[PDB]
């Protein structure tokens, strides 16, 4: 499978999440995603085929994971935006007020601005601290997906949002959205991963 | 907010 930020993958033939970013760890191929998407050694499938397994994760507290892929997978420096792509250029963290977009299998590619950093999300499982908040909308299934600026700087991976009964927060004004992502930089240094860029 |  071609590994592109934002595309769907399943975990143990049951939950769905979205790919965050292609990375490598030495000769190993992988992608970063959200920790709540699977436990260590859970099987990741893309389009019905096994692509790898969860190598490590931390959830709750933090919300991060990376999946190590088989050699057969093609890692790409790109994030899905409809039928087009945004090239990943690096991971400079953007400041509050910066515009950012996110990509995932439920709502597609959505843009907004970063509104606050170091937010705590209180999920049923426990608190997750240190999240950045944006007001781009998102829906159930988008977890793990890419948050990236138009200039191609990877920001982090989708964690959670104030979903309404329709499964997303796209039907409420941007002003009322709290869509949270886990910053990319701590995930890259915690697992010794290098981002695939183009 | 809920996970996703």
């Amino acid at each position: 499978a071609n590994i592109v930020g934002g595309i769907e993958y399943s975990i143990n033939n049951a939950s769905l999440c979205s790919v965050g970013f292609s990375v490598t760890r030495g000769a190993t191929k992988g992608f970063v995603t959200a920790g709540h998407c699977g436990t260590v050694n859970a099987t990741a499938r893309i389009g019905g085929a096994v692509v790898g397994t969860f190598a490590a994760r931390v959830f709750p507290g933090n919300d991060r994971a990376w999946v190590s892929l088989t050699s057969a997978q093609t890692l790409l420096p790109r994030v899905a935006n409809g039928s087009s792509f945004v090239t990943v250029r690096g991971s400079t963290e953007a400041a509050v007020g910066a515009a950012v977009c996110r990509s995932g299998r439920t709502t597609g590619y959505q843009c907004g601005t970063i509104t606050a950093k170091n937010v705590t999300a209180n999920y049923a499982e426990g608190a997750v601290r240190g999240l950045t908040q944006g007001n781009a909308c998102a829906g159930r299934g988008d977890s793990g997906g890419s948050w990236i600026t138009s200039a191609g700087q990877a920001q982090g991976v989708m964690s959670g949002a104030n979903v309404q009964s329709n499964g997303n927060n796209c039907g409420i004004p941007a002003s009322q959205r709290s869509s949270l992502f886990e910053r990319l930089q701590p995930i890259l240094s915690q697992y010794g991963l290098s981002l695939v860029t183009g | 907010a809920a996970p996703f």
